[PDB]
């Protein structure tokens, strides 16, 4: 399910702009 | 009557442009302040909740080392943060009380909002009802058309950047990648999974790129995962440009059809850019449920009121080692942040 897939996933955490 | 309106934006453009053309600076000092704790920590931010020595009033400061900002080619828009954040004034923006500099460090003392981060509070609920998913939305169409109104491109909406205050409205934060221009901008800014397609083929963009974050942010709140998403950013990109939009079982013909004009390749045909303006979002089936200056003024049931623990310390968060911050006997950087 679209959903799990979700969560599986890493980038469920509070994410990272990028410019490194 | 939206004479009002047209009336609004004027008084607060000249009032944003005196303080823009003259910037309000080194207006305190560490000293004046008690460190509490360390509520965040990046690759050159940092967010320190502390107490204001004098009154006993508590403040976000985010302290971010000089040379960090450098390294990381940070310097415009480290300025341009502060230059447009000193400036600025709505409801949904959370205020810039201090700020000031040292050898070592920039200093933005803001508002300490103590509600929760939209995105803990939505990955824990799962996903918003439409109902509710409006109400902030709502929020954000209006604090938009306030930065638009000042040439100004946010650059990096999604949940993080959303604070809940008490009383249960937004509050936006993190104006990094802000600026204010009037033809279309270059960099690369923002976040894998808000990213228009402009910017990801970096064609030069305007205040449209703020639009279809827009509708991301409306989608992630309503599914409750990003409408483009996967595992290494380089993926994020491409579900992206190929532009393939699949909403879920429980969206309203309505949010997807709304959606279906803010996450538009297209810019002629996407909303917030064509010339009616913010009324073909603002005037939307999805928002006929919405009172525009109910909102403003803030006199709106909120969804949720979060239980907070009153100032300060109430619970929760997540804790970091304290890093001490230190200030060198030696002016670090001077030339270039003079004017911060
Ligand atoms: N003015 C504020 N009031 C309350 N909490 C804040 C304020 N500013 C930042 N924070 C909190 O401190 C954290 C700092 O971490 P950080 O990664 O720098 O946020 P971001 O980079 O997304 O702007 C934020 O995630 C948020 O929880």
């Amino acid at each position: 399910t679209t959903y799990a897939d979700f969560i599986a996933s890493g980038r469920t955490g509070r994410r990272n702009a990028i410019h490194d | 009557e939206q004479e009002s309106v047209k009336e609004f934006l004027a008084k607060a453009k000249e009032d944003f442009l005196k303080k823009w053309e003259t910037p309000s600076q080194n207006t305190a000092q560490l000293d004046q302040f008690d460190r509490i704790k360390t509520l965040g920590t990046g690759s050159f931010g940092r967010v320190m909740l502390v107490k204001h020595k004098e009154s006993g009033n508590h403040y976000a400061m985010k302290i971010l080392d000089k040379q960090k900002v450098v390294k990381l080619k940070q310097i415009e828009h480290t300025l341009n943060e502060k230059r447009i954040l000193q400036a600025v004034n709505f409801p949904f923006l959370v205020k810039l009380e201090f700020s000031f500099k040292d050898n070592s460090n920039l200093y933005m003392v803001m508002e300490y909002v103590a509600g929760g981060e939209m995105f803990s509070h939505l990955r824990r609920i799962g996903r918003f009802s439409e109902p509710h998913a409006r109400f902030y939305a709502a929020q954000i169409v209006l604090t938009f058309e306030y930065l638009h109104s000042l040439d100004l491109i946010y650059r990096d909406l999604k949940p993080e950047n959303l604070l809940i205050d008490q009383q249960g409205y937004i509050q936006v934060t993190d104006f990094g990648f802000a600026k204010r221009v009037k033809g279309r901008t270059w960099t690369l800014c923002g976040t894998p999974e808000y990213l228009a397609p402009e910017i990801i083929l970096s064609k030069g963009y305007n205040k449209a790129v703020d639009w279809w974050a827009l509708g991301v942010l409306i989608y992630e709140m309503a599914a409750g995962y990003p409408p483009f998403f996967a595992d290494q950013p380089i993926q994020i990109y491409e579900k992206i440009v190929s532009g393939k939009v699949r909403f879920p079982s429980h969206f309203s013909s309505d949010l997807k059809d709304l959606l279906r004009n803010l996450l538009q390749v297209d810019l002629t045909k996407r909303f917030g850019n064509l010339p009616n303006g913010v009324n073909d979002i603002k005037n939307h089936k999805w928002f006929a449920t919405t009172d525009w200056i109910a909102i403003y003024q803030r006199k709106v049931e909120a969804p949720f009121i979060p239980k907070f623990k009153g100032p300060g310390d109430t619970s929760n968060a997540d804790d970091y080692e304290e890093e001490e911050i230190r200030v060198s006997i030696n002016e670090k950087c001077g030339k270039e942040f003079t004017e911060f």
